[PDB]
């Protein structure tokens, strides 16, 4: 399989309340393990990871630091912003960031990208050549003009083409036996009454990684997607995912709906109808 | 060297 | 803009009084991120909690995930209230065994 790291940074004004809250989190392949956060008590970069206490003293105050100057960044960021987008000193706002890149098996690199929002919406983006960025409106097209001026975006290539790809193969090495692992789905199906003689068949699918799995509904050779309702793979709190999809199916013939369930360490998906 | 050294907008 | 959270609260593995778990609380699909999010227990606040697994959507709408561990009984009443600008009042969420 192909893999990724995936930084998530927030930045965001507290008027009134000081300086802003500005936090990072990073991720290789739905596994956090990275953590800055400027409203800890000694804010500094920590390991969110056993294979991440590997790294030894210089790393995490090299981490802690650029973090530290990112945080001063997005400060300006932020005000400059309330400029561009004529809005008053007196609200909260929110700056984002994704920033990675992802890799194929060989190791190489597959893709890069960093991508940054303001109050939610798209602000500017760099596009997949690795050279040019896409302006989200005409505030974030200033930003733009900037870094064509200012060769950000080669500068960005280098630490994408060279940097990132470069951890990621550190890190999956460093922790190949939690982040290259493979737990199972295991499933069942619950059953739940519903007024005018129907019923509520949901297909339960839990502790099992990575976080990527399918579940269908299906009936005699053909899935239901449409009269389904699924939830968001979700975090189970272990480092493992769950996910639950139900279908509203008529009583007396729930025994014919089949549920699918489709993942890495399933070599052959799950097939589970019901336990009466 | 791990994660970015974030520019200014 | 707004968003309202969903909040999903469910055990790690299938409940079974008097053996060990983790509680979760998935808060998903909010902004801004000022959030506060608590989970009860018999309607109390649990102190224990961690917080973990924050992220966004192309959306960019907020993700963040509390847990606790906790040791399920037929009684015991578990929770999630979550305050958020999008919400009149505080939304409390049960957690339900059955689901």
């Amino acid at each position: 399989g192909p893999h990724s790291l995936r930084y998530f940074v927030t930045a965001v004004s507290r008027p009134g309340l000081g300086e802003p809250r500005y936090m990072e989190v990073g991720y290789v392949d739905d596994t956090e393990f990275v953590r800055f956060d400027s409203d800890a008590e000694n804010p500094r970069y920590e390991p969110r990871a056993r294979w991440m206490e590997q790294e030894g003293p210089e790393y995490w105050e090299r981490e802690t630091q650029k973090a530290k100057g990112n945080e001063q960044s997005f400060r300006v960021d932020l005000r400059t912003l309330l400029g561009y987008y004529n809005q008053s000193k007196g609200g909260s706002h929110t700056i984002q960031v994704i920033s990675g890149c992802e890799v194929g098996s060989d190791g190489r690199l597959l893709r890069g990208y960093q991508q940054y929002a303001y109050d939610g919406c798209d602000y500017i983006a760099l596009n997949e050549d690795l050279k040019t960025w896409t302006a989200a409106d005409m505030a974030a097209l200033i930003t733009k003009h900037k870094w064509e001026q200012a060769g950000e975006a080669e500068r960005l290539r280098a630490y994408l083409e060279g940097t990132c790809v470069e951890w990621l193969r550190r890190y999956l090495k460093n922790g190949n036996a939690t982040l290259l692992r493979t737990d199972s789905p295991k499933a069942h199906v619950t059953h739940h009454s519903r007024p005018e003689d129907k019923v509520t068949l949901r297909c339960w699918a839990l502790g099992f990684y990575p976080a990527d799995i399918t579940l269908t509904w299906q009936l005699n050779g053909e899935e239901l997607i449409q009269d389904m309702e699924l939830v968001e793979t979700r975090p189970a709190g272990d480092g493992t995912f769950q996910k639950w999809a139900s279908v509203v199916v008529p009583l007396g013939k729930e025994q014919y709906y089949t549920c699918h369930v489709y993942h890495q360490g399933l070599p052959e998906p799950l097939t589970l109808r019901w336990e009466p | 060297k791990a994660v970015y050294n974030l520019a200014t907008m | 803009i707004q968003k309202t959270p969903q909040i999903q609260v469910y055990s790690r593995h299938p409940p079974e009084n008097g053996k060990p778990n983790i509680l979760n609380c998935y808060v998903t699909q909010f902004h801004p991120p000022h959030i506060e999010i608590q989970m009860l227990k018999n309607g109390k606040k649990i102190p224990k909690v961690e917080m973990s697994d924050m992220s966004f959507s192309k959306d960019w709408s907020f993700y963040i995930l509390a847990h606790t561990e906790f040791t399920p009984t037929e009684t015991d009443t578990y929770a999630c209230r979550v305050k958020h600008d999008s919400m009149a009042e505080p939304k409390t969420v049960y957690w339900d065994r059955d689901m």
